[PDB]
RNA sequence: GUUUCUCUUCAGAUCGCAUAAAUCUUUCGCCUUUUACUAAAGAUUUCCGUGGAGAGGAACACCAAUUUUUUGAGCCUUGCCUUGGCAAGGCU
């Protein structure tokens, strides 16, 4: 069907480190795994920053696809295949 | 396909953060398309950090911003 | 559709076929140049055969090994038409005649 | 679509839901408007006034408001037969 | 637009799934002599044909039920900020 360029470059982005901003304001920075063509998003690895400031470091997470509002993909990918 | 790739997380520990600023901490068997999730061992981490012990709950989907697993797949 | 069709045990059998009769379409040539015998010398042919023909065989081979060996590639020479340039002329004129008739024609003229 | 195809590879400023501003370089789109931007600045607002750098923005469509246009984009007859030479005229007899 | 005929230009190509002859330089051989030869090499040309491109003529012609787009909206109180607003927090 018709998934678009974007999610595309959402697979393209996996093995790599982005980071990642959800609604509520805490920022996650870790290294993705897989990502679904919803936007479910597993992450290894990561180091948040809560919203008030605080930094922690996590093992393994999983984000809920229409819970985030930008990625922050790798530059690199610019000269992609896809583009 | 449209399930959630949630079959890793299975019977290992999870912590779950919810919507409005709620927190529980399972050991997970279920999910289903929408991702109703089905925690077991489950407790409610109150604000005050008094905790309660509850029973087997289901979740709604729409309800997570964040599925985090406390002991490794 | 059908597994097979009764083009289909024919067909593939065209696959394995000598070089003319592998292919759909190719390009025309002249009667000149298709070696009609040439697939039977190249073969060593069962000793049998009387002493006359097996040094026959062996013969033609040499001068078939010569003419590939020599081979030069051509030279780009410039296309330049003979009988055009006749014909471009007053003195020539053409016409469709039987090859019996010509042939009688040249043994006259050439006497 | 044909619209929004128009704008492609400019410098585009759009404006999320909660009040953010982002400035991008506009190169992907989607069938429920997500975004690929890239080389792009988040911008916030003498009433202080803030600009931060990000980079390849993928915008979840939820959040667009709406986008606009401010940049101009980050980017015969064969010779024939006659010469020309040096001569003289010369006159005819008469 | 398909065929045809003629001309110009380039050919790298099994220009050819085929295969001729000639000249010269040498190594040979029958050999009075010379052609005509022999049979190998090399440099060469001639001839039978060919392809590509161009010019011109002629002849016939669809879904509002969690994962995006039919909305959890909207309303307050604290601190700072000259103000504006920002950091939030709390509500229904």
């Amino acid at each position: 069907m018709s998934i678009g360029v974007p999610i595309k470059v959402l697979h393209e982005a996996e093995g790599h480190i982005v980071t990642c901003e959800t609604n509520t304001g805490e920022v996650y920075r870790g290294k993705l795994i897989e990502a679904e063509d919803n936007m479910n998003c597993q992450m290894s690895n990561i180091t948040v920053t809560y919203r008030d400031g605080r930094v922690a470091q996590l093992e393994q997470v999983y984000i809920r696809g229409s819970k985030i509002r930008f990625l922050i993909l790798p530059d690199m990918l610019k000269n992609a295949p896809m583009l | 396909a449209h399930p959630p790739e949630l079959k890793k997380f299975m019977d290992k520990k999870l912590s779950l953060k919810l919507n409005g600023g709620r927190h529980v901490q399972g050991i997970l068997r279920g999910f289903d398309p929408f991702m109703n999730l089905v925690i077991d061992e489950c407790v409610e981490m109150a604000t005050s950090g008094q905790q309660n012990n509850i029973g087997m709950v289901v979740i709604r989907g729409n309800s997570i911003i964040m599925l985090e697993a406390l002991e490794r797949v | 559709t059908p597994l097979y069709t009764d083009n289909t045990a024919n067909g593939i059998a065209l696959l394995w076929a000598p070089r003319p009769f592998n292919l759909r379409s190719g390009r025309t040539r002249r009667a000149l140049d298709i070696p009609l015998v040439k697939n039977w010398y190249r073969e060593h042919c069962p000793a049998g055969q009387p002493v006359k023909v097996r040094v026959s065989y062996q013969k033609l081979l040499k001068y078939y090994v010569l003419n590939a060996l020599k081979h030069r590639p051509p030279k780009a020479q410039k296309k330049r038409y003979l009988f055009r340039s006749f014909k471009a002329t007053k003195f020539f004129q053409s016409t469709k005649l039987d090859w019996v008739e010509v042939g009688l024609q040249v043994c006259r003229q050439g006497y | 679509s044909s619209k929004m195809l128009q704008h492609i590879d400019y410098r585009m400023r759009c404006i999320l839901q909660d009040g953010r501003i982002f400035i991008g370089t506009f190169k992907a789109f989607d069938k429920h408007m997500n975004l690929i931007l890239c080389d792009c600045d988040e911008f916030r607002k003498a009433e202080r006034e803030e600009k931060r750098v990000l980079g390849l923005v993928l915008l979840r469509g939820e959040n667009l408001v709406s986008m606009t246009v401010e940049g101009p984009p980050p980017k015969g007859a064969a010779g024939g037969p006659g010469i020309g030479r040096a001569a003289g005229r010369g006159i005819p007899a008469g």
